[PDB]
């Protein structure tokens, strides 16, 4: 299992394959790691799914409610925030999860969080089992002065390049850009294994 | 609060009387969604305008408004909101909105028999679109509750509804619909001539809700 | 609540009277099974219609119908509904459906006595097939709970208990049974001639309940 | 509940005064065993016969009759039967059936002095046979217990009590002992001339209790 | 409980007065033990004699009679047995018996200003042998309490004390002590002549509580 | 032991083997691991019996419960989700577990559910000690736009299988399908026997 | 320590040894180990003492209130029920205890019962030290076709078996029968030495 | 508290009479800010000047100002602050004050129902500006909250509440806002003349807040 | 340590030895291992003292109460179950020892408990690290058919054996028996040690 979020002039992108698996023994084919958590961000899940789906779900209403009471969003440092606390909380009988979130609010921001509340920001971050791979392909291709088309490439290409070295990782990948413009949009299954296509990629 | 010797809570009764001193308001199923419309009396300039919302949001798909003491009403609004999370979050969807109502009824009932604590003298409703289709139910501060096809609440109620259980017309589109009701709200507290500035909001099956904008809800007015 | 130098508790006394006030309803054992009956009385055109069930179900074989305090009905009702849940969760099977009763009297019997807390201002009738056979039992604010071949509750209680009392035949297989109820429910409240759309469930040894649909109970009406 | 200028508690008075308006009952013992007998007084054909069993087993080996306020009464039977079950459980045998009724005599002692909760208006008599041989106390609101050769409690208490006064025969076989019982039970609240259908039982040392069949009692009727 | 302007606590008084209406019962020194001595007065045919003790055993080495509010006592006695029991197993012997009454005594005195609770309505004497000699103590309602040399309790208080007040004789041997007592009690409460069958113990330094029977008893009498 | 759910058309079918063993010794051979849970809707047990008794008896209650006070069926999302909570709550002091719940809403769904409360949707989902054999043979021969009718012979087939190759599974198996139009029901035991034979298998 | 149920026709058959034993020290040579629990219903201890003993306190109790308050006897299905839920609530911290419950209601029934709270129903079942010789025999003669005394014999000989390849059980077997005829009857100590030597059988 | 037969709470009520006697303040939204401003009203030389502070700081951005019982006022305000850094430890931003002030208000409410417990009596001003911008709340003991444009509390609200409702002027920058501020509240409380030495605080988007030093005071003045 | 109880027509005989050691360091050489618990019943102690101890304090106290409450002596069997009940109730933090409760009410009787609540009457038991040894001699020499007074010697013999081949045994062995005639009777230790004389005994 492999996700990865990229910051981008005024835009994020957010991606991940979808292979569910018990050690080798891989068992779902079609899981979902990519989750809208309000209008104007997205969250990756990573590590164990029980832990992941309950902590998606507080996020979720969690985020509504505060929308509602306060008549504007939570702004992306605050939910990075409230999520660093959950987790360090409880860190002696953690939530054994590996969270990255991204959204835009005055200007777009990713954070990687860690099971123990280490949340720290950065211009984007990969997490999970395939990691370090698109560790790779980032260092190496991504700059800041590229296109939100560019990047959902970058970002397909980078997925792909971990699917080949990590038996963890598999299935579809599948990508959301969220822009001050649009919003949190999850591109077509279509689309995607088109630029799959074009880009001379496989699976 | 205890049995009179006719077998009456006089504490529940007076708590009805703060309500009947609380603004007007309504809402009534139509088309094929429903809608909410409240009277927004406003005194000074010097009042923020908006930020007095009578109509408020427990979720996208579902909405209250409230009358009788405004501290009151508020508690049990968030109360409602937070008690909606709490489905959302265990089930992963609030099926049916009658629940929701239920439980804020059951809280405001414990109040009626729990000894030492006063009543929320508060009635509300609460009205949306849920997996039956659009629902609309109305809560007194004896925790009684009700379904409606429509029904009104606060200062005029009675006149209101008489209006609509007199003219009320079943499956009546939006725009009519909306127009029956500021005549019917109108018509009652309307003993003061001006209609004022009336905070309306509606939701349609399908689609979250859409409060009505200041020259909106003028063009009807 | 305390003793009367007559050794009466008043509260328990006045909380009578509140049942007292409440609509009209009764079953009756039958031919192989047991039925219940309520006279839906409605008002306005903008009540939802059925949503105003008077006769509720605990369980595909157990029923119940009350009257006086609604609030408090339903936080009863909703009481005898987890604990109908609870004995199957722990035994597998609701045997005998006396206990689930006694089990939600002893509760309403609690504020009977423990200070601090208004009685229940409710009286409502379980009845239903269990292990034993069919059954029918009432249970009114002091906790006192009885078994009977057929009896009522509400506000005609004595009327159509009369009726019954005289005019109650043992076996009558159902359709005759749901007559001579309906009668006796008519006799008794209809001093008002008009019975208007009552309510009527029944079930038999074997199977699950059944409630009557508007064409069905429109045809003995 | 306080005490009076007198020295006396008002409210386990008033308790005394709901007892008496109980339904009559007695017990003796007799031969080699002791029995129960309580005035089954009916009312209308609606009721379901037996089901209003006023002689309880708390046992196979000891049983229990009540009189006063019906809920109160049940109550206080269930945590003597519960009760009952605990001696077993740890000592593996109830050795001496004084202590049972203690036991529940503490109960309700408590409810007379711990302020904010209203007595138990119910008195009760225990009878069976022990590890001692057979036994029977009688029990009141005011946790006041003593044992007897015979006694009575309910409505016809003074009356029935004093027949037995009189014509008490000590060791009086079974058939008699009964006869003497309901002749004496007649007496009594027999101001109204029928005796109705009593409810009676019986054990004898050696074995466990048994109750009186409908025609059996009718014998003696 | 609170306060009289003049510094009583009227409550505790009514106490009192629960306890003079109680039988009467005495206690004395002797040549080397101590003896205990109630007014037994029965009165039909029907109590099962014997089982009514006013003599209660807490241990071996010592008992103690009560009077006032049966229950009450009844419950203080057990309180008192176990507590004897709790000393007994902690520092594996009751050396002091004056001990143990000053915790029975603590535990009426809580009642004493506890608020929402009722005084205990008894007094009771404590009498056996301990560690230090034969031991005679006697305590009421208000928690207070005394040794004597001999004392009684109950109705007869007043009369009988003054009795032995005069004719008390110090180291009166068994057999003429208990006779000074039972002329006492006589003397005393017999304004109604017959003394009836008094309930005497006795127990003497160096062994364990006799209790005498009814022949023993009839000797004196 | 073994389950497996599956997914077709407009219906759902489950079925069980129902061997119950300690280590080696198999002591009993007829034990029930197929359970209705409420009118559209079913159940399998896998794992320790126990754990797996009670919370069937649970899950009966609370849909029982819920249908009554919603006046409406519970979804099969939502029965999943409750019961991930309630498993992932406990994770540290687990239910140990393997649960399949499939039914059928608005559409047929069947989901997978961990001791940890991790759930995931498939479109078929084998669990139990046999697992793999049946996930070969499904893997191998499933067809989306099969007939109900071959659907229960492929999951006969497929538990068969097992039968074979794993000493854990064993005895009579036995299928329910549950579909919208006649709501859930459980084949009856010789008619599952029957189309053994006619399919040439065994036991 | 060995204790077997068998089910038929119109009667459960219930008989153990009755040996207690601390590892090699056969220390108890007649303890008992069946136990009448309600008046057509009895069960068969077999684990740890101390847990076995109370537990069949706290089963003859509940039993004999459930009976006065609901007018009528727990059904066996039902006390097996109970058990369970007993036992698998304390699962972290078990009776170390292997229960065996038969009795008769509205037909036969015989129940299997384990520390964890599992429960399952067959048609006969041994618990303990010597479980797998019975099973042997049973195993090879019983036959639900047999009578209450074809019944009787068939379980002396299986315990005999049993006494002789497992030397943690012995004593004199005993057994009780249960019908709803007569209910549950204890044959006497005699009558089963007799068959005992009738049969060749030997202790 | 409890309510009248005319749906009031009298306490609740009562407590509005003692923030009434309390000293005048207001404040008024303005150009890009908001200022608030309070009668120092002083009377000994002996006091510690400054040191009686009426306008408080909860944080950096925003600020209150409060009138009725002190040490009501004060305990209030603590809490208003504690929940501040708690919303920023949590969240990391006070990003809604609306929100703060709303946790405030709950926490009075509280003590309109709860029984043995009296009410806040007194009444506050939040002021500062947030993530939405300039804002401005007023509080009432009965927990009632709204967003003014301009308002005022204490002694003379009625009167300089009145000025504003005619005189306000909208986007008014600071210098003269200040200006028609201090005006206002010298019309008002000024019956006496002198309007001594008012407390002046404002903050304006962007930056924290600030208060006015005696002679910048003075020159308004 | 020693203790043996013994059942015989119409009385129970109990006794002991008496030496208290700390592994191979024999500290005290006249414990009390035989307690009257009641008029008419006795206990043996075995195990850690400390715990012993306290265990016959509550015995004898909660015997007490009993008596003077219910007005007739607790019956053996039930001061059995009680001890039974108190001893498995805390099995995981368990009292160390090993009690041995003889008396007689309607007739004579002899229960072992173990540290789990588990008890059991026989005709006759041991208790103690020395055990093994008497139900040697026991085994081999006890008859229903005796007397009170051969008991006596019996008893004698028997724990004199052990106190031979067990170094945890020792010092002076007294008796007790009761009976219903004269109630709990202690032997005087002259009487004892004249009987170890006249047996040719030693020690």
């Amino acid at each position: 299992t492999t996700t990865v979020g990229i910051t981008l002039k005024d835009a994020v992108i957010m991606a991940t394959e979808r292979r569910v698996t018990m050690e080798n023994f891989i068992m779902h084919k079609n899981g979902k790691k990519l989750f809208q958590i309000d209008t104007y961000t997205g969250m990756t899940i990573a590590g164990l799914v029980g832990d992941a789906q309950v902590l998606v779900r507080y996020m979720k209403a969690e985020l509504e409610l505060y929308r509602l009471q306060r008549r504007v969003n939570m702004p992306i440092e605050a939910v990075a925030t409230l999520l660093s606390n959950m987790l360090n909380q409880v860190k002696y009988m953690p939530y054994m999860v590996q969270l990255l979130v991204g959204g835009i609010d005055t200007a777009p921001h990713v954070f990687s969080i860690d099971a123990a509340g280490g949340s720290v920001e950065d211009i984007y971050a990969s997490t999970g089992s395939g990691s370090p791979f698109v560790y790779g392909v980032l260092e190496s291709q991504y700059s800041e002065k590229m296109t939100v088309d560019e990047g959902v490439d970058l970002v397909i290409r980078a997925i792909s390049a971990a699917k080949q070295r990590d038996s963890a990782s598999g299935g579809m990948i599948d990508v959301a850009v969220i822009t001050r413009k649009d919003g949190y949009v999850q591109l077509p299954t279509d689309q995607i294994e088109s630029r799959i296509r074009k880009l001379g990629l496989i699976l | 609060t205890v049995f009179s010797p006719d077998g009456r809570l006089f504490q529940v009764e007076y708590a009805r009387e703060a309500v009947k001193k609380g603004s007007t308001a309504l809402g009534m199923k139509f088309a094929n969604g429903v809608l909410l419309i409240s009277d927004k009396k406003v005194r000074s300039r010097l009042i923020e305008q908006n930020s007095i919302e009578k109509i408020q949001l427990i979720d996208d798909y579902v909405a209250a408004v409230t009358s009788g003491l405004v501290a009151d009403a508020r508690v049990l609004v968030d109360f409602a909101r937070i008690s909606a999370q709490q489905e959302k979050v265990t089930y992963g969807s609030l099926v049916n909105i009658e629940n929701l109502v239920k439980r804020v009824a059951d809280q405001m009932q414990q109040y009626t028999q729990y000894g030492g604590v006063r009543p929320y003298g508060v009635s509300l409703i609460f009205a949306g679109i849920d997996q039956i289709g659009p629902r609309l139910f109305d809560c007194d501060p004896a925790g009684t509750i009700n379904e409606y096809k429509a029904t009104a609440i606060g200062s005029g109620k009675d006149a209101v509804v008489s209006f609509l259980e007199r003219e009320y017309k079943e499956n009546l589109p939006e725009k009519e619909a909306v127009t029956l009701g500021i005549k019917a709200l109108k018509s009652s507290l309307e003993e003061g001539e001006e209609l004022k500035a009336p905070e309306i909001a509606s939701i349609t099956v399908g689609n979250k809700y859409r409060i009505y904008d200041q020259e909106e809800v003028k063009k009807f007015l």
